[PDB]
């Protein structure tokens, strides 16, 4: 979903 | 054995492009390579002194940082877990502020070898907070070489085959550290390769394991955090657990240090294991790309088991356009192709  | 000749210690190498190198991205990527840089899973470039991204960064001030995060680290003895509290949005003059004023600011020291002890020593205390995981680019628009919003790469097949925009992975983040402030150690997500360009302030220091070594790393980590390795299959993945240089010693681990000053690039390579600190106030915009010689590892990549939420991008494409050979077989999942980490291409 993103980089965190 | 050529490759394996090249960079035999696995250090971190540093190297000076003139701008005409500069210029092609892929192409420098794969002469860094082919001098064994890849060996270190972490490479530093200066580039040309003639080229910046950007005329000045006075105009910043009111841009919104909208998840700050208070590093809050338990440890001790070398081995330290990272917990992130989020905070109320804030402004780049707002967080600067925090980050000069007297309860964060960077020590006095002498070398950095002075700095790096009390790190080390201080990183359980006085909880500082990282302006981390902002959505955007420094670069100006006109600037084609190095470009992190658009460096052109084969992880552009992602968004070009789907649709699908993976914000910091196939878009740039910008980092805002201030003293103190930590990155866990990681592999990227689908062990993909990165570029972090500092754009200014104070140095961000780096520790890289060879991915030669990153299987050894893993095995003492999940040693050292038997809890979290049978929770999940990659429980680095979630970017908690700090390990000294020290404990890497002690332990037999390989490993090299870099220390990126502001107007300097560090490239990551695929299972390159990395883990470092901010000296002070500084800013930093980053984001992953890919190569032919990624695809076998986004093909073996081991994920995070125990969130529904992490980073998988599907192979399927890269196999189908670059291994056409081996796409039927791997699709029955009998390929059995062994990684060298020596090799380029
Ligand atoms: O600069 C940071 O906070 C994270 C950097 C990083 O994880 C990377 O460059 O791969
Ligand atoms: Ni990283
Ligand atoms: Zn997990």
């Amino acid at each position: 979903a993103r980089k965190s | 054995s050529e490759s394996e000749t090249l960079n035999p210690s696995a250090r971190i190498m540093t190297f000076y492009p003139t701008m005409e190198e500069f210029r092609n991205f892929s192409r420098y990527i794969a002469y860094i390579e082919s001098q064994g840089a890849h060996r270190a899973g972490l490479a530093k470039v200066v580039p040309p002194k003639e080229w910046k991204p950007r005329a000045s960064y006075d105009d910043i001030d009111d841009l919104v940082i909208p998840a700050p995060i208070q590093q809050l680290v338990t440890g001790q003895s070398g081995l330290f877990t990272q917990y992130n509290i989020q905070k109320k949005a804030m402004t780049v003059r707002e967080f600067r502020k925090i980050a000069n004023s007297d309860k964060y600011c960077t020590p006095r020291y002498s070398e950095f070898e002075e700095l790096e002890r009390k790190y080390w020593k201080n990183l359980t205390f006085n909880p500082p907070i990282y302006g981390a995981d902002v959505n955007g680019t420094l670069y100006e628009k006109h600037v084609d070489e190095w470009n992190i919003g658009r460096l052109r790469t084969i992880l552009d097949l992602v968004e070009k085959e789907s649709g699908i925009t993976i914000e910091g992975v196939n878009t740039p983040y910008l980092y805002f550290g201030m003293w103190k402030t930590s990155f866990a150690w990681h592999t990227e997500d689908m062990d993909l390769y990165s570029i972090n360009y500092l754009h200014f302030g104070e140095p961000k220091s780096w520790y890289s394991v060879p991915p030669e070594h990153g299987k050894r790393l893993e095995r003492l980590a999940k040693g050292f955090f038997p809890g979290s390795a049978q929770s999940c299959e990659a429980f680095l993945r979630h970017k908690m657990t700090l390990i000294s240089p020290l404990m890497l010693k002690k332990y037999g681990i390989p490993f090299d240090k870099v220390t990126q000053e502001a107007g300097e690039f560090m490239i990551t390579f695929p299972y390159g294991y990395h883990a470092g600190f901010n000296h002070g106030f500084n800013c930093a915009e980053s984001t992953n790309f890919a190569t032919r010689r990624w695809i076998e590892y986004g093909k073996q990549a081991v994920l995070c088991s125990c969130r529904k939420d992490m980073v998988k991008i599907s192979m399927d494409v890269f196999v189908r356009k670059f291994q056409p050979e081996r796409y039927k077989l791997w699709k029955a999942g009998k390929d059995n192709t062994v990684i060298d980490h020596t090799l380029p291409t």
